């Protein structure tokens, strides 16, 4: 029952996302990035999306998004649309990384699962686990510079080599990532974020829109 | 699913081929007679 924060940002009752970035450096370039600041009560309610609208873009049945939503608490579930910034020449040898940070009032051990889905079928999943560090008066979870699956490096190289932005978007329309952060002991879904992608129409710069999943 | 430990994390692979082929299967399906 700590809802006010979760109506206004990417957070459940027990975990709040500080940062998420995927990047490439030899120096640095952000493909996608989210950064939340401290929630104010006066911040707007996030827009809501009915979850049944995205089920066919993630795995279904046993290990699936629908099942997950039915179980872990419903205020844990979010949808992020990214407009990715693929305009970098650093790729033409370098490090590809994803970094994220979460805060909580509880001291837990968490696992973060990120799963690549192609046409709703799951392809690859990286699972990281992180212990808590106390700071100010909360617990901080910091998953720093984890390398990106070779699947994604290859995908990004080919995505970038397409001649027309409509083709990029056709490739991206059936490409999704599902992030699930779980408490390792009680295995209670702390956060679940469904990612969907387009390429940014700017020549440089990445954008995002954050929705809260419902019903 | 194939399982691999690397640099502190566990990676599950859900397909039997080579990765390059996996990426291509997605691209070729997405771009097959697109408008």
């Amino acid at each position: 029952d700590l809802n006010w924060i979760s109506m206004r940002s990417i957070a459940s009752s027990k975990l709040w996302m500080l940062e998420f970035s995927a990047f490439l450096e030899r120096n640095k370039h952000l493909f996608v990035h989210i950064s939340q600041s401290s929630p104010s009560y006066s911040d707007p309610y996030l827009e809501t999306v009915d979850i049944r609208q995205i089920y066919d873009k993630f795995p279904e049945k046993k290990g699936g998004l629908k099942e997950l939503f039915e179980r872990g608490p419903s205020n844990a579930f979010f949808l992020v649309k990214f407009w990715a910034d693929l305009n970098t020449n650093i790729d033409d040898s370098a490090f590809y990384g994803v970094s994220s940070q979460y805060e909580s009032p509880e001291n837990m051990i968490i696992t973060c699962s990120t799963k690549v889905c192609s046409f709703g079928k799951q392809v690859v999943e990286k699972v990281e686990t992180e212990y808590a560090r106390y700071e100010n008066g909360h617990y901080l979870y910091r998953i720093h510079r984890s390398p990106l699956c070779e699947y994604m490096i290859n995908f990004i190289h080919k995505l970038k080599h397409l001649p027309e932005k409509y083709m990029m978007n056709s490739v991206l329309e059936n490409f999704t990532i599902l992030q699930v952060v779980t408490n390792r002991d009680t295995q209670e879904t702390l956060l679940c974020i469904a990612y969907v992608f387009e390429v940014s129409a700017s020549e440089h710069g990445a954008q995002h829109h954050i929705y809260r999943l419902v019903k | 699913p194939k399982t691999e430990w690397n640099a502190g994390s566990v990676i599950f692979t859900y397909f039997e081929g080579d990765i390059n082929s996996m990426v291509d299967e997605h691209f070729s399906r997405a771009l097959r007679n697109l408008k």
